[PDB]
């Protein structure tokens, strides 16, 4: 649905910006490590999902299929604006 | 202090005879520039066809056993590189024979100072100090001519007053650092270009002799550009192409790089292993090589596609070459690479740039190839000159990849051991200055050359100052495998990151002198370069103890 949309303007916030253990943003060390890795598998804890909303969390028990779609394209919006490339890579 | 065209006439007269000719020219030493002014040389007098000796001196005590034994019939000499330190009218001796003396022997030298007897007291020399230093240069002027020949106590003791005032400015002079001021090779093209000749492959030893040395710093050559540019805009092959063609297919100016071998290297092994890079991206280290991946991450470019040979790479990906590192090198403070080079095209066989045919030359100069064993060894280092010699022909290529395949295998050796130091932080702070030695490490081989070391020597007082706060301090290097206990030592001269003040004239000269003039303990200057030295491991601690004070620096 398009609604699922608004959902991505949401999982994004969650992405990038969303800090743990004083600071530092676990994501973003992520995204930096492929990255330089390049090894193309962004890597989200569960638990930190269900820790900022557990609406997410149940969508995962409901619904994955469509959604790591909707949420995987946004995963590659964030390493494009950390990484202004990988239209070449993967 | 003559005319270049002039000493040509002059060397013109004493030359073509029955029988021919005689001279011997002096190719010295080690040095690339040699090459590079020697080969134009030598094809400048196949021209006219006078005959000529060629001699591939390594030792400077060696070049005693040489001019002492063979000469007779030679009445015109030339000689490159030499002399501009250490005299040889003292040296040879000389024993003046026959005004309008006989044999001339030319000196060629980029290195300053001249020493004191040579300039004045024309016998040798015909010297070659034009048009550098000229200059004045008034304190040797004055150093002769008020010191030759040189109430009555008064004036005695005012005369003597005056001598040691004389002596005591001229003692500044001649203990200095030695700095080359011009490439040898440039002047001999100055003294090509009065004479007429445009040759193309010969302005390519020009842009060889000038790109030897600027893994050590220019200095000059900053400015040599306008120089050598302004040359290139002499001639042309074609106003356009006119694809490829087969033939002339010659140099151009690229977007060149100090990084190493591009060209004919992958790329991702191309700034690992390459010499300005080390330093500013911390490769050495595990956490700083992953930066590199990240400049990569940067570029867009694979990393399969940086592992693999740069003649297969794709095509938008060399378009793109000159771009992407302007949209990304600035980001991380190696916005200094991109040089304007000169890149000659031999067409279907590749492209080559002026430098990294350097690096082929270097590499063809180590490898590729208790008196009796040294002199074994330097005499491989002889033969192996010429298979370097050879690889500056065009006609031949096959063997100067040969060249190449090593200058790759040498970085790996030379990276790899280099690592192998900042590991166990071998480092020595000092107090004056910084020093350190290799008292173990993998193929000591490679290290025996002078300019093996040269090149580690060059890495290492890269990667430790980038800078790099505080102060470059100059570096020491030692290494050891056989002939009992050598352990060479070379002086190092200190790098700025491209932001080049002053000269700062290597001082290791002077103090290894003042070493030799001390307790000499097994004190060798029989290299050429006054910069190193050889010592033995009984007498190097009392030497590297004598080495920290007193500090002329």
């Amino acid at each position: 649905p398009n609604v699922s949309r608004t959902i991505a303007r949401e999982l994004k916030s969650f992405l990038l910006e969303y800090t743990d253990e004083t600071g530092r943003s676990v994501y973003g060390a992520r995204i930096r490590t492929l990255g330089e890795m390049n090894s193309e598998s962004l890597e989200v804890n569960y638990r930190h999902l269900a820790e900022s909303k557990a609406i997410l969390a149940l969508f995962l028990a409901k619904c994955p299929e469509e959604m790591l779609k909707i949420f995987d394209l946004v995963a590659m919006e964030a390493t494009e604006l950390h990484y202004p490339d990988y239209a070449r890579i993967h | 202090i003559s005319q270049f065209s002039e000493a040509y006439n002059k060397i013109l007269r004493n030359s073509s005879s029955a029988s021919s000719c005689q001279l011997v020219i002096f190719v010295s030493c080690l040095n690339i520039d040699a090459l590079c002014a020697t080969k134009m040389l030598s094809l400048l007098f196949k021209k006219q066809l006078v005959q000529s000796q060629i001699v591939p001196i390594f030792g400077y005590s060696e070049l005693r056993r040489h001019y002492s034994q063979l000469d007779d019939n030679i009445n015109s000499l030339l000689l490159v590189g030499f002399g501009g330190v250490i005299d040889l009218e003292a040296f040879l001796e000389i024993d003046p024979q026959e005004q309008s003396f006989r044999r001339d022997i030319y000196v060629l030298d980029a290195h300053r100072p001249w020493n004191l007897d040579n300039i004045f007291g024309s016998q040798i020399i015909q010297c070659f100090d034009d048009g550098t230093v000229d200059d004045t240069l008034g304190e040797e002027k004055e150093a002769y001519y008020k010191l030759l020949e040189l109430n009555d106590l008064s004036k005695r003791k005012q005369r003597k007053k005056q001598i040691h005032e004389y002596e005591g400015v001229l003692e500044e002079y001649y203990s200095q650092g030695t700095t080359v001021v011009n490439s040898i090779s440039a002047q001999i093209y100055s003294l090509l270009s009065a004479i007429g000749e445009t040759n193309l492959s010969n302005l390519w030893l020009n842009i060889l002799g000038t790109t030897s040395l600027d893994i050590a710093y220019a200095q000059v050559y900053n400015r040599l550009y306008p120089l050598l540019q302004d040359e290139v805009k002499r001639l042309t092959p074609s106003s356009r192409n006119s694809v490829k063609t087969p033939d002339t297919l010659t140099l151009n100016i690229q977007p060149d790089y100090y990084l190493f071998l591009l060209r004919h290297s992958s790329l991702y092994d191309s700034f690992y292993y390459s010499n300005y890079v080390n330093a500013k991206l911390s490769l050495w280290n595990e956490n700083g090589k992953k930066r590199l991946h990240k400049m990569f991450a940067r570029m867009g470019i694979p990393l399969s596609t940086a592992q693999e040979t740069w003649l297969y790479m794709d095509h938008s990906i060399k378009r793109e070459l000159g771009i992407i590192f302007d949209k990304n090198l600035d980001r991380y403070g190696l916005q200094d690479i991109i040089r304007d080079g000169f890149v000659r095209t031999l067409g279907y066989r590749g492209s080559i740039s002026a430098s990294e045919f350097v690096e082929a030359l270097t590499a063809l100069l180590e490898v590729g190839n208790s008196a009796q064993k040294l002199t074994n060894l330097r005499k491989r280092w002889v033969s192996n000159f010429w298979l370097s010699w050879d690889a500056l022909d065009d006609r031949k290529v096959e063997l100067l990849n040969r060249g190449i395949q090593l200058a790759q295998d040498l970085q790996r050796a030379i990276f790899n051991t280099g690592v192998a130091i900042l590991e166990k932080k071998l480092i020595k702070h000092l107090r004056i200055y910084r020093l350190c030695v290799l008292q173990d490490g993998p193929d000591l081989d490679l290290y025996r050359n002078p300019l093996t070391l040269l090149r580690l020597g060059n890495t290492l007082i890269e990667c430790c100052a980038e800078s790099e706060d505080k102060q470059l301090l100059p570096m020491v290097l030692a290494s050891i495998d056989e002939n009992t206990d050598t352990y060479l030592v070379a002086g190092l001269t200190p790098r700025y990151p491209r932001g080049t003040k002053k000269p700062i004239l290597n001082n290791f000269s002077m103090a290894f002198q003042q070493i030799t003039a001390e307790t000499d303990a097994k004190v060798r200057i029989d290299n050429f370069e006054s910069s190193i030295i050889e010592i033995r491991r009984e007498d190097l601690s009392p030497f590297l103890e004598k080495l920290t004070l007193s500090g002329l620096l």
